[PDB]
């Protein structure tokens, strides 16, 4: 399947991930729309593994799209542009344990 | 420890002033 690499659009000069890294985690596909708590949507693609992000701030589930996970803020390390977050389980029951959101307009190609 | 928050992603600061430049940079 597709295996080529999606890249900060902001600064074009790191690859984050790769499509065959995307998965289902729920009923509403790969990718949704998901509104944070301020009005803003975000079409977050669900990844297992992402590269050349930096995290800023600690875990929380406030707001959290997915029940059972945290976020945390994930930045691209050249630019310092919003990709997504990681998510991180709450709980040991849960697989997988952690993943990254992706918000589409932060991504090249357009999915 | 970091009180401001960013509206669109949720980024925390210590520093006001850097939250601003954050909101900045997402335009
Ligand atoms: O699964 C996800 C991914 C992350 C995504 N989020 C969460 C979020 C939170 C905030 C936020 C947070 C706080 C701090 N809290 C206040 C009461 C307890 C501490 C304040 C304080 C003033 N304004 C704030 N805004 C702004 C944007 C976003 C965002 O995009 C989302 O909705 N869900
Ligand atoms: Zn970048
Ligand atoms: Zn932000």
């Amino acid at each position: 399947g597709p295996s080529t690499s999606l890249s900060c659009k902001q600064c074009q000069e790191t690859e984050i991930t790769t499509k065959n890294e995307i998965f289902s985690l729920s009923l509403s596909g790969p990718m949704a729309a998901y509104v944070n708590p301020h009005g803003y949507v975000h079409e977050t693609l669900t990844v297992y593994k992402a590269s050349n992000l930096n995290l800023i701030g600690r875990p929380s589930t406030e707001h959290s799209w997915f029940p059972g996970y945290a976020w945390t803020v994930a930045q691209c390390k050249i630019c310092a542009s919003h990709i997504g977050w990681k998510f991180t389980a709450t709980k040991k029951d849960m697989s997988p344990q952690k993943f990254w959101g992706l918000t589409r307009s932060a991504l090249l190609p357009t999915i | 420890e970091r009180p401001f928050h960013c509206n669109q992603c949720g980024a925390s600061f210590t520093q006001k002033g850097n939250l601003l430049r954050h909101i900045k940079l997402h335009s």
